[PDB]
């Protein structure tokens, strides 16, 4: 879900 | 030119702090909170760690992302063995330098089965000589240790990744003059490897436990480890993704 791909995409 | 060892110098995270208050007297709910902060905490250093690995971008960015979320408990429990047998020679579990586990705490906390295995594993560090070189490449191989039944996006790719970093690691291995000094030494670091897996395993078991009654403990979770758990830890717990075993 989001909030582990968010973090990956960002820094 | 040891080119590929130092990259792994190069990019290892450094010192890493849980932010618990050691100041008031042990509790499990609070202990908990502290190494779940501690979780999320490191696992931003093992993402920009990862990224930067050789190869990685070889990957699909979907099994980049899948591989990191299922080795996260092989790795941080490998590090911090190497951690607290460098600092306090296992005499303690150096989970952080403000998060340092005596047997007490280890007995609080709720996992004393997984703390004293990580503590066996500690003291294999020194008890077999393991050289900071051997453990990084060996942290490095231990990324791609863990798969799913059904596949990844590309399976190929990370299977010629694995390949290479067990390449690298035979190099590594090689003082050298004898084969059958590489090969002894071959085996004792698999089994090293290998024995990392029920320990996150049981690591894995009891904080799934612990999410899905932590309003009954008071025990917080970050927002991204209760997804990871809730999401991509119960697949291996229910063997849909699984380690990649060098012995049986
Ligand atoms: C209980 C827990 O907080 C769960 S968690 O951190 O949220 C977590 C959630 C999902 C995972 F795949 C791995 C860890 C945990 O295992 N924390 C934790 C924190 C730091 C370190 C270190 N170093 C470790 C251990 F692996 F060493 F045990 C464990």
């Amino acid at each position: 879900d989001s909030a582990f791909s968010r973090l990956y995409t960002r820094s | 030119q040891p080119i590929f060892l130092n990259v792994l110098e190069a990019i290892e995270p450094g010192v890493v702090c849980a932010g618990h208050d050691n100041n008031q007297p042990d509790s499990f709910a609070a202990l908990l909170s502290s190494l779940n902060e501690l979780g999320e905490r490191q696992l931003v250093h093992v993402v920009k760690w990862a990224k930067a690995l050789p190869g990685f971008r070889n990957l699909h960015v979907d099994d980049q992302m899948a591989v990191i979320q299922y080795s996260l408990m092989g790795l941080m429990v490998f590090a911090m063995g190497w951690r607290s047998f460098t600092n306090v020679n296992s005499a303690m579990l150096y989970f952080a330098p403000d998060l340092v586990f005596n047997e007490y705490r280890m007995h609080k906390s709720r996992m004393y089965s997984q703390c004293v295995r990580m503590r066996h594993l500690s003291q294999e560090f020194g008890w077999l000589q393991i050289t900071p070189q051997e453990f990084l490449c060996m942290k490095a191989l231990l990324l791609f240790s863990i798969i799913p039944v059904d596949g990844l996006k590309n399976q190929k790719f990370f299977d010629e990744l694995r390949m290479n970093y067990i390449k690298e690691l035979d190099r590594i291995i090689a003082k050298r003059k004898n084969p059958t000094s590489c090969s002894r030494r071959f085996y004792q670091l698999t089994k090293l490897l290998d024995s990392v897996q029920p320990i996150a395993r049981e690591l894995h078991q009891f904080t799934f436990d612990l999410l899905i009654k932590s309003h009954m403990v008071s025990v917080d979770f970050p927002e991204m480890m209760a997804e990871i758990i809730s999401v991509q830890v119960p697949k291996i717990l229910s063997g849909k993704v699984k380690p990649i075993y060098f012995h049986t």
